[PDB]
């Protein structure tokens, strides 16, 4: 099978700046009829892949002229002359010359953007959940950049690593920010043997961690 | 083997 | 104009036969083009599986040839994927797509998630996340729903039946044991809630489950 190498892996670019992706095929994609069957796809977050380029350089209907595809033999390039917000996603190249059709690992395009502090919310367990013998404390970290963030849980001042599920959203197309949710899950017993529950966020936007907590001393 | 050949022959 | 749509089970037991359907509207599958099945694995890796041409000939990825079959019903304008002897390694999003690689014509379905597992379908518990005091006279309050202990993916979360779409963050599910945990948050001004009703609507098709949860204050 012909293997396709994409570079770079990821790509952080400011709105209005250029960008390019390389695809190297192990073999020549030049076929015996003089045509070269290499396509480019864009998969926006949550959506299915959409073809941008075919036959190396031809634009698909609906594709802005900002997109240019070039190359031949084994070296191919996709160039975005000017990046916009909705160019956000993962790009693939694919060859349809040699059987079987094969794809590149993909290149993730992120929007370089101005730094943005997260807003932190902490939520005690719902009564409903407690009457079931479980307790989940949830911490939301909304609309921040860059994506590198560090969340710590402190139960009665003591750090807790086990029982923590973290989850990131993708880059938001509207504000180019990221959000993540942090959920600490214990037994009812465990939860009722402690008082203070804390959610520490470390982020480059803050010299000190921004901290939200609550004591079991309120409805 | 390419699709153009397989569809047009 | 043209539309491709994948259908079939979301959960399959190991060793069973996976059977998918691609329904096509706006074009005839007997006219032209190659009609393909492609799957995407967690990690974003794409694999071309096979196609059936408008003429009825088939091409299969050699890695699957042994246990893959593609057929069509020309009277219903549907083509089908049959994958035998599935393992947990066959867990993936399956797309159908139509193209020819030298023409402008290109259309992909929306895809359908197939989980291969021995675990049983499990309905979610939906818990409301209300603030524990905070401040009523503040610009924005954020609320959330915790969707815990379901299988399999996916679930749909809306807020007020799709009335709130701005201020919303629905976070990807995470796996612990063999149960998924998803969470959604919505940010609103301090003025609407609690003076207005904010309800999160959770739908889990795999278990034919629908639940609406009002976020009521605890405050005190």
């Amino acid at each position: 099978d012909v293997q396709m190498t994409q570079t770079p892996l990821t790509l952080s670019v400011t709105i209005g700046q250029p960008a390019s992706i390389s695809c190297e095929s192990s073999q020549s994609l030049l076929y015996s009829n003089g045509k070269t069957y290499l396509n480019w796809l864009l998969q926006r977050p949550g959506q299915s892949p959409k073809r941008l380029i075919y036959l190396v350089s031809k634009l698909d209907s609906g594709v802005p002229d900002r997109f240019t595809g070039s190359g031949s033999g084994t070296d191919f390039t996709l160039r975005i002359s000017r990046v916009e917000a909705e160019d956000l996603g993962v790009y693939y190249c694919v060859q349809g010359t040699h059987f079987p059709r094969t794809f590149g690992g993909g290149t993730k395009l992120e929007i370089k953007r101005a730094d943005a502090a997260p807003t932190v919310s902490i939520f005690p367990p719902s009564s409903e959940q407690l009457t079931s013998g479980g307790a989940s404390v949830v911490c939301f970290l909304n609309n921040f950049y860059p994506k590198d963030i560090n969340v710590k849980w402190k139960i009665d001042g003591s750090e807790r690593q086990n029982g923590v599920l973290n989850s990131w959203t993708d880059q938001d197309s509207k504000d180019s920010t990221y959000s993540m949710s942090s959920t600490l899950t214990l037994t009812k017993d465990e939860y009722e043997r402690h008082n203070s529950y804390t959610c520490e966020a470390t982020h480059k936007t803050s010299t000190s961690p921004i901290v939200k907590s609550f004591n079991r001393n309120e409805c | 083997k390419p699709l153009e050949e397989v569809l047009n022959l | 104009g043209v539309q491709l749509q994948e259908s079939g089970p979301g959960l399959v037991k190991p060793s069973q036969s996976l059977s998918l359907t691609c329904t096509v509207t706006g074009y005839s599958i007997t006219s032209d083009y190659a009609w393909n099945w492609i799957r995407q694995f967690p990690g974003n890796k794409l694999e071309w599986m096979g196609y059936i041409t408008y003429s009825g000939s088939t091409g299969y990825n050699p890695s699957l040839k042994s246990r893959i079959s593609i057929t069509r019903d020309t009277s219903k304008n549907q083509f089908f994927l049959q994958l035998n002897s599935v393992t947990t390694e066959d867990t993936a999003t399956y797309y159908c797509a139509s193209y020819d690689d030298y023409t402008w014509f290109t259309y992909w379905g929306q895809g359908t998630l197939v989980t291969v597992s021995a675990a049983k379908t499990t309905p979610p518990s939906v818990f409301p996340l209300a603030p524990g005091s905070a401040a009523q006279t503040n610009s924005m309050v954020t609320l959330g729903c915790l969707v815990k202990g379901y299988f399999p993916e996916p679930v749909t979360v809306t807020w007020n039946s799709g009335s709130l779409s701005s201020g919303v963050h629905t976070f990807p599910a995470v796996l612990q044991s063999d149960l998924y945990t998803l969470s959604s948050s919505v940010t609103v001004p301090s003025s609407p809630r609690p003076s207005e009703t904010v309800t999160c609507n959770v739908a889990h098709p795999a278990s034919s489950t629908k639940v609406d949860k009002k976020i009521v204050p605890r405050d005190c």
